[PDB]
C-alpha cells in the first residue's frame, strides 16, 4: 500500500501516571475515614480517660501524618487506652502505601505507547503550517505512491515540493539525524526496512498498516495468450504452502517491532506535568 | 433481516445519520435439513451490497439479488454414476446459468479458477483460529497473602520478646519503665509516632540497633513480594499457528473444526502431509460459519478454523472471545463471473479505482472498524475498592475495641 | 523385520474397516491373523531405507516377548526372533547393549537414549539468604566507615560554637527511616551535617526494596535431588520417610542395575509397574516418588503432558548413555549399506525435521511461592547473634566495674 | 529517571514556599524556621521544632506532605523497572537466523579449516550463500 | 542451539582384526560408569549486582559535604 515511518525517539510519554493505581473512590472515602477516628479520638477516648488540652486540630494533623510517612514533630494524645487506637490506624498506613507502589510497579513494566501520528488523514499532514516548527515528510518521485497523493491532496503536494530525497537507502539515513521526520514509501519495503535496522530504532505508523492496498504482478503484454497460464501457476503456490516458505527465507528480520514493549524510560518536565497541577 | 409489513424495508439510520442503503433479497426460509424450502422475500445490507450499488451506478447495469438455494460455498464432488464430478452450491450457480455475478466473500484459488473467472481482489484476508478466551481471574481478596499466617503470628510474638528484655536488660545494668520500653518496639514496626521511653544504657542501646534494622527488611521485602503477584500471575494455554504440536497429533479432549464444503477443505486435502488430522474433522464440521462460533462459545468446540476477515469483527463485538494464531493462507476475496464475459474487465477497473479514491477504505470504517470492546493489554490490575476489604474492616471494626479498654482501664482506677 | 509398540514412536491403530484396506500414509502391521496400518517415528526411518537401497519388507509385531531377555539359555522378543533366524532386522526402540551386540550386531544409533529420573514438579523456592544474596561485599565493607567518619565530625565541631553515644543513636536511625525518638544538635552547622546523611538514606530505601523485588521476579528452580548417586536412592533403608520408586522390568534399564547397584535392586523388586502409561498416574497421584525409565522417552512423556507439572531431574541428565539401533543376523552383509544410509541423513538435515514433528511438545518457567518462615529464616539468625551480642558487653561492663 | 531539569526545579520549588508561608501566618489575627519545615518533609528527617500554628500552613502542610510522598513512590518504580526491561539483544539463537545466512559484511564469522564443518557446509547446495 | 549432532569414535583400518573387541569395550565402559568418572575428572569441575559501582556519584559528596561544610565553619567562627 502506502505506508508511514517515523523516527521513534519521541514516540508517546504517559501523563498523569500517579492516579493510574487505586481508583477516585477509594480517595474519597480515604478522607471521610480520616476524620471518623479523629472525631472520636477527643470526644470519647481522650474526654473520658484519666490523664494542656489535646485540641481537634490536633487529631486531624496527628493522623494525617502517618499516612506520608510521620516527618512532622506532634503531640500525641494522652491516656492509655488511646495509644492502641491510633497504632490501629498506623497499621493500616503501612499497607496502604505498601500496595500503592506495588502497583504501580505493574503499570510501568507493561506501559504501551501511542504513536505520534494517526495517518494521513491527520490535521500534521493536510495543514502544517499553523504549529511548532512545521512537521517534515517526503518521498522518493516518479513512482505511484506520488501519483497517489498528487490526485488526492493536491493541497499538501505542494509543500513536499523542498523535501525530495533520492532513493530508500538515502532517506533512512537522514530520518534519524533530522533533516526529515516522516517517510513515505509503499508498505513492503518499508516493512523489510523497519525490520532489518539494528536496536530496532524504526518502526511503522500502525505496526503494519498499509492505506492504498494494491498487490504487485508481472506486467504481460496486452492480448497475450500467457495471461491465463501463468495466473494459475501463481495461484498454485498458495496452496502447496511454497510462498510461505519464500516468505520466511527472504522477508525475514530480526527487529520484532510488532512488540511495543518499552525497556524503561527517563522521565523529563513534561512526563510528570500533572503532579505540578496538583500544586498550582 | 426479516422484512417488515407491506414487504418494505424499515427506516433506518447509521450513528453519524446517514440513511443505510438496502435492497430487496428473496431467499429460502427456515432452511433447516430435513426440511420444505419456501421463498419469502427479505431484506439485505451489508458491506458487498454497499459496494455492489457502486458498480450498479458507474458500469449502469441493473440488478435483482436473491440468497443461495442451500447456502453452501462452493466445491467439487463425485455423482454416483461413475465420476462425472459437479460444483455445488453458490459456486455451482454461476456456471448453470442461474446467476452471472457472484457478489459475496469469495476466495480465489486454484480449484475455482479453472471454471469461472475472478477480479481483483477487494479485501486481503487468511485463516486463522478462534479459541474461547478464559477469564483472567484475580487473587486479591486479604492481606495475609504474601506472608504465610505461621510467620504474622511468630513476628507479633517476637515483638513481645524484644520489647521485655529492654527492661530486665537496662534495669540490672549499673532507669526506664516496661511498659514505657514496651511501645519502643512497637512505635518502630508500625512506624508510628508514639511512645518516647528509649534505652539509655549502651547494653541496652546495642540491643535496639538491630532491632531498627530488622523493621527495614521485613516490611521491604512485604512490599517488594507483592510485586510479583502482578507480574508473575499469567497462564499459557494457547495455540501458535497451524504448526502447533496438539493439533498434528488429535487428542479426544481436544476438537477442532470448520465449515462445511468451504475453500478450507479444498486447502486441506491439496496437501499431503496435514491427512491425520483433518480426517478427526471430518465428523465434526459444522454448517455455517455463524453457528460454529455459537458453539465455541458453549464450550462444545475448542477451536475454529476460518477467514480472518470475520473472525476479527467478531473477536471485537463479541468480547467474550479472543483470536489466536497467525495467518497461515492468504488470498483475497473476488466478484467472481462467467468465464468469457464481457463486462470481466470494466469491473476490474472499477474496482482498482475504488481503491485509490478512498472509498473502500470508507467503507471499511464505517461497517468493519467500530469499536466495543478493548483487547486484553497484557494483565492490567487496578486497585478498586472490592478487592481491599480486610484492611478497611480492621480499622472500622477496631474502633469498638477501644470502647472495651476505657471500661477497664476506668475499672483499675476504682 | 519385526517391531513392538512403543507410543511415541510405533503408533498400532486398526485398519479402517469401510475400505477393508489400511489408510493413507502407512504400512500394514500384520499381527501373529489380523492386519492393520502403523506409523511413528521408528517407522517413517524405515521407509526412506527401502527408498535409497530397494528392498521388501513385511512389518509384524512379535509376541513372544518384550525387547528381549535371557531365560538362561533361550532369547524372546524382538531380539530372540531375530537370534533364532525367524526374521532379518528388528526396528524399533531397541537399546544397544553389550550383552545383545556379542550375538546380533545392531547398526550406527540415530536416538541418544540413557537412563534417567522423572519426579513431580512442587512449590517454587527462593534461596534464603534473599535477605542480603543479592547484594555484594563490597557494599557493606564501606557503609559503616562512612558513618563512622561522620560521627567524629559532627562531635568534635560541637564544641565550636553532644555524647559519641548520642551521635550514634541520632546520625545512624536516618537509614532506616525516621521511627525512634532522638536528640538533635541546635547549631547552625550541624543542622545542615544531618541533612546530607538523609538524602542518601532515601536512596538507598528506594534502591533496596527495588532489587528485592527484581531478583525475586525472575530466578532459577531450586533442584530437589540429584541423580542416582544420592544416598537416597543407594541407602534407602537409613532414612526415618523411605522414599518409594521403581522400574519397569524385562529391559535394559532393569539388567543394568542388577549388575551395578544389587543392594538397591533388591528393594525395587516390591515396587513395580507393568506399563508406562499406568506408572505415571501413580506419580499424579503421590503413590510414587520416583521413576527410572530410558530417557528419550520420559523427555517426550515430560512434554505430552497437561498442565507441566512433571519434569526430570537434572532438566535432562542422562546416564549411561547408550543410543537406539537396528538388529540384524550377526553376519548380514546388509549392515554396510545400512550404515551408509542412516549417516548421509545427519549430513542433511532431514533426521533433525523428523524430530520436529513427531518427538516434540509444549513446556520444555518460573512460579510465585509465599516467603513463609522458612525462607526468611536466614536474616532470623541476624537477630540472635544481637541479642548474644547484648550479653558479652553486659559481662564486660559488669566486671571492669569491679576493678 | 529523572534528567539535570527536574532537579533544577526540585531546589527552588521547595524554596519558594517557604517564604510563602511565613508569608501567610504571620500577617494572619520566621524564614529560619520555615525552611527546616519544608525541607524535612521531602527527607523525611524530624528536624526543627516549627509548627503551623496557622489554619492557613496546616491545609498547605497536609497537601505539601502528598507532592513528597509521590515523587518517592514513583522514582521507586522506575528504578525498578529498568532491571527488568533491559536486554541489549546481540544474541544469534543458532542457525536459520538472517543475521547469519545474509552476512553484512561486517558480522564476520569464521570456523577451523578442513575439519567437520567445512564437509558438512558444502554438501548442501542452500548453504552456498555463506 | 545445537544443529549437527553426531558422536565422537576411535578410527580404524576398514580390515582391522579388533574392532569386535574395541566397540565392545567402549560399551561396557558406559554401563560401568567409568566415563562418569571421566567426565568429573576433566570437564564438569570448574564453575567460574548493585556493589560498590554505580553509586560513585553520592560517596563524593558525602566527603564533599564534609569539605563544604568545613570553609563554612570559618564563617561561622567569624561571625
Ligand atoms: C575379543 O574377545 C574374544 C573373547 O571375548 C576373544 O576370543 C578369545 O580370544 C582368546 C585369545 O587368545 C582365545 O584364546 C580364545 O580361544 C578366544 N575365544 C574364546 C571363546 O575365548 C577374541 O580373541 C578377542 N579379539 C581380539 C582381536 O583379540
Ligand atoms: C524523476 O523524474 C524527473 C522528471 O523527468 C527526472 O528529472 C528525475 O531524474 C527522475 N528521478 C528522480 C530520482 O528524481
Ligand atoms: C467498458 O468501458 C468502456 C469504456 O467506455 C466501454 O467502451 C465498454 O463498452 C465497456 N464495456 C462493458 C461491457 O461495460
Ligand atoms: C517379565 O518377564 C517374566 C518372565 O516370565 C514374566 O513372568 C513377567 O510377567 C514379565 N513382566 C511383565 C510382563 O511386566
Ligand atoms: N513500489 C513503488 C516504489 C516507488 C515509489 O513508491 O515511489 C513502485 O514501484 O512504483
Ligand atoms: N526400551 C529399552 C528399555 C526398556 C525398559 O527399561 O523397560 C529396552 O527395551 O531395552
Amino acid at each position: 500500500g502506502i505506508s508511514v515511518m517515523v523516527s521513534r525517539s519521541n514516540g508517546t510519554v504517559s501523563p498523569s501516571a500517579f492516579l493510574e493505581p487505586f481508583s477516585a473512590d477509594v480517595w474519597v472515602m480515604m478522607f471521610v475515614m480520616l476524620l471518623i477516628v479523629s472525631a472520636v479520638a477527643v470526644f470519647v477516648f481522650e474526654y473520658f480517660s484519666p490523664v494542656p488540652s489535646f485540641t481537634i486540630g490536633k487529631a486531624i494533623w496527628l493522623l494525617w501524618g502517618l499516612v506520608f510517612n510521620n516527618s512532622v514533630p506532634v503531640q500525641n494524645p494522652k491516656g492509655t487506652t488511646s495509644k492502641i487506637m491510633v497504632s490501629v490506624w498506623a497499621f493500616f498506613a503501612v499497607i496502604f502505601l505498601a500496595s500503592y507502589t506495588a502497583n504501580l510497579a505493574a503499570f510501568m513494566i507493561q506501559e504501551e505507547y501511542v504513536d505520534q501520528v494517526s495517518g494521513l488523514s491527520d490535521k500534521k499532514f493536510q495543514r502544517p503550517n499553523d504549529f511548532s516548527p512545521p512537521f517534515r515528510f517526503g518521498t522518493v518521485p516518479n513512482g505511484s505512491t506520488e501519483r497517489n497523493i498528487r490526485n488526492n491532496y493536491a493541497e499538501m503536494h505542494a509543500y513536499m515540493g523542498k523535501f525530495n530525497q533520492r532513493g530508500v537507502d538515502d532517506a533512512l539515513l537522514s530520518l534519524k539525524t533530522g533533516k526529515l521526520d516522516a517517510f513515505i514509501y509503499d508498505a513492503a519495503v518499508l516493512n523489510y526496512m523497519a525490520g532489518r535496522d539494528e536496536g530496532c530504532k524504526l518502526v511503522t505508523i500502525g505496526s503494519g498498516k498499509v492505506f492504498a492496498s494494491t498487490g504487485y504482478g508481472i506486467a504481460i503484454q496486452k492480448d497475450s495468450g500467457w495471461k491465463r497460464q501463468v495466473d494459475l501457476a501463481i495461484l498454485q503456490l498458495f496452496g502447496d504452502g511454497e510462498m510461505e516458505e519464500l516468505e520466511a527465507l527472504w522477508l525475514t528480520g530480526i527487529c520484532h517491532n510488532e512488540k511495543n514493549e518499552v525497556m524503561s524510560s527517563q522521565l523529563d518536565i513534561d512526563n510528570m506535568a500533572g503532579v505540578f497541577y496538583m500544586l498550582g | 433481516k426479516p422484512t417488515l409489513s407491506d414487504g418494505t424495508c424499515k427506516e433506518e439510520f447509521t450513528v453519524n445519520g446517514d440513511p443505510v442503503k438496502k435492497v430487496i433479497c428473496t431467499g429460502p426460509n427456515d432452511t433447516s435439513p430435513g426440511s420444505p424450502r419456501h421463498t419469502v422475500p427479505q431484506c439485505c445490507y451489508g458491506f458487498c451490497i454497499d459496494l455492489l450499488i457502486k458498480l450498479a451506478r458507474t458500469m449502469n447495469f441493473t440488478y435483482e439479488v436473491h440468497l443461495v438455494a442451500d447456502g453452501k460455498f462452493g466445491t467439487q464432488e463425485r455423482v454416483n454414476n461413475s465420476n462425472k464430478k459437479e460444483w455445488n452450491g453458490m459456486m455451482g450457480e454461476l456456471l448453470s446459468g442461474q446467476a452471472d455475478m457472484i457478489v459475496a466473500p469469495l476466495t480465489i484459488n486454484n480449484e475455482r479458477a479453472q471454471y469461472i473467472e475472478f477480479s481483483k481482489p477487494f479485501k486481503y484476508q487468511g485463516l486463522t483460529i478462534l479459541v474461547k478466551k478464559e477469564i483472567p481471574r484475580s487473587t486479591l481478596d486479604s492481606f495475609m497473602q504474601p506472608f504465610q499466617s505461621t510467620l504474622w503470628l511468630l513476628v507479633g510474638l517476637s515483638v513481645h520478646v524484644v520489647a521485655v528484655m529492654l527492661y530486665l536488660l537496662d534495669r540490672f545494668s549499673p532507669a526506664l519503665t516496661l511498659s514505657s520500653a514496651m511501645w519502643f518496639s512497637w512505635g518502630v514496626l508500625l512506624n508510628s509516632g508514639i511512645g518516647e521511653g528509649a534505652p539509655r544504657s549502651f547494653s541496652a542501646r546495642i540491643l535496639g540497633m538491630v532491632w531498627a534494622g530488622f523493621a527495614m527488611i521485613i516490611v521491604a521485602s512485604y512490599t517488594a513480594n507483592l510485586a510479583a503477584f502482578l507480574v508473575l500471575d499469567r497462564p499459557e494455554e494457547r495455540i501458535t499457528g497451524i504448526n502447533d504440536p496438539r493439533l498434528r497429533n488429535p487428542s479426544d479432549k481436544f476438537i477442532y473444526a470448520t465449515v462445511k464444503q468451504s475453500s478450507v477443505d479444498i486447502y486441506f486435502r491439496r496437501q499431503v502431509e496435514l491427512s491425520t488430522m483433518y480426517r478427526h474433522m471430518e465428523k465434526h464440521n459444522y454448517e455455517s460459519a455463524a453457528e460454529a462460533i455459537q458453539a465455541v462459545r458453549d464450550n462444545k468446540l475448542h477451536a475454529f478454523i476460518w477467514d480472518s476477515a470475520v473472525l476479527e469483527f467478531e473477536a471485537s463485538q463479541k468480547c467474550d472471545l479472543v483470536t489466536t494464531g497467525e495467518l497461515f493462507f492468504r488470498s483475497g476475496f473476488g466478484i467472481g463471473m462467467r468465464k468469457d464475459s464481457p463486462w470481466k474487465q470494466n469491473v476490474s477497473l472499477s474496482i482498482l479505482k475504488s481503491h485509490e479514491n478512498g472509498f473502500m477504505e470508507d467503507l471499511d470504517k464505517t461497517w468493519v472498524r467500530y469499536q466495543e470492546c478493548d483487547s486484553r493489554s497484557n494483565a492490567p490490575a487496578t486497585l478498586t475498592f472490592e478487592n481491599m476489604a480486610g484492611v478497611f474492616m480492621l480499622v472500622a471494626g477496631g474502633i469498638v475495641a477501644g470502647i472495651f479498654l476505657i471500661f477497664i482501664e476506668i475499672a483499675y482506677k476504682r | 523385520v519385526a517391531t513392538l509398540e512403543e507410543r511415541p514412536f510405533v503408533i498400532v491403530e486398526p485398519a479402517d474397516p469401510i475400505s477393508g484396506t489400511c489408510i493413507r500414509d502407512s504400512v500394514p502391521c500384520r499381527s501373529q491373523p489380523e492386519k492393520r496400518c502403523c506409523k511413528g517415528f521408528c517407522i517413517d526411518i524405515l521407509k526412506r531405507l527401502a527408498h535409497t537401497i530397494g528392498f521388501s519388507y513385511d512389518l509384524y509385531l512379535v509376541t513372544n516377548g518384550k525387547h528381549g531377555k535371557k531365560i538362561d539359555g533361550v532369547w524372546n522378543g524382538m531380539i530372540g526372533e531375530v537370534f533364532y533366524q525367524r526374521a532379518d532386522m528388528a526396528i524399533g526402540s531397541l537399546t544397544i547393549n553389550e550383552e545383545r551386540s556379542e550375538i546380533v550386531d545392531f547398526s550406527v544409533p540415530f536416538v541418544e537414549t540413557g537412563i534417567s529420573v522423572m519426579v513431580a514438579r512442587s512449590n517454587g523456592t527462593v534461596s534464603p539468604s534473599a535477605f542480603l544474596e543479592p547484594y555484594s561485599p563490597a557494599v557493606w565493607v564501606m557503609m559503616f566507615v562512612m558513618c563512622l567518619t561522620v560521627v567524629a565530625v559532627t562531635v568534635f565541631i560541637f564544641e565550636y560554637l553532644f555524647t559519641i553515644g548520642k551521635s550514634i543513636w541520632l546520625l545512624w536511625a536516618l537509614v532506616f527511616n525516621n521511627s525512634v525518638p532522638v536528640e538533635n544538635p541546635r547549631g547552625t552547622t550541624s543542622k545542615i551535617m544531618v541533612l546530607v546523611w538523609a538524602f542518601f538514606a532515601v536512596i538507598f530505601l528506594a534502591s533496596y526494596t527495588a532489587n528485592l523485588a527484581a531478583f525475586m521476579i525472575q530466578e532459577e528452580y531450586v533442584d530437589t535431588v540429584s541423580g542416582l548417586s544420592d544416598r537416597k536412592f543407594q541407602r534407602p533403608q537409613e532414612q526415618y520417610p523411605p522414599l518409594k520408586f521403581g522400574t519397569v522390568p524385562n529391559g535394559s534399564t532393569e539388567k543394568n542395575i542388577r549388575s551395578n547397584y544389587p543392594d538397591m535392586h533388591s528393594y525395587m523388586v516390591r515396587y513395580n509397574q507393568p506399563r508406562v502409561e499406568e506408572a505415571l498416574t501413580q506419580l499424579k497421584a503421590g503413590k510414587l516418588d520416583a521413576f527410572i525409565y530410558d530417557a528419550a522417552v520420559l523427555n517426550y512423556m515430560a512434554r505430552k503432558d497437561e498442565g507441566c507439572k512433571l519434569v526430570t531431574i537434572g532438566s535432562g541428565k542422562v546416564f549411561a548413555t547408550t543410543g537406539y539401533g537396528i538388529a540384524l543376523h550377526k553376519g548380514s552383509r546388509w549392515k554396510r549399506p545400512i550404515d551408509l544410509a542412516l549417516l548421509q541423513f545427519l549430513g542433511d538435515d532431514e533426521i533433525e525435521m523428523l524430530e520436529r514433528l513427531w518427538l516434540s511438545g509444549i513446556c520444555h518457567e518460573v512460579m510465585s511461592s509465599k516467603l513463609d518462615i522458612d525462607n526468611m529464616a536466614g536474616v532470623f539468625y541476624m537477630l540472635l547473634v544481637a541479642m548474644g551480642l547484648s550479653l558479652l558487653v553486659f559481662a564486660w561492663e559488669h566486671l571492669v566495674y569491679w576493678r
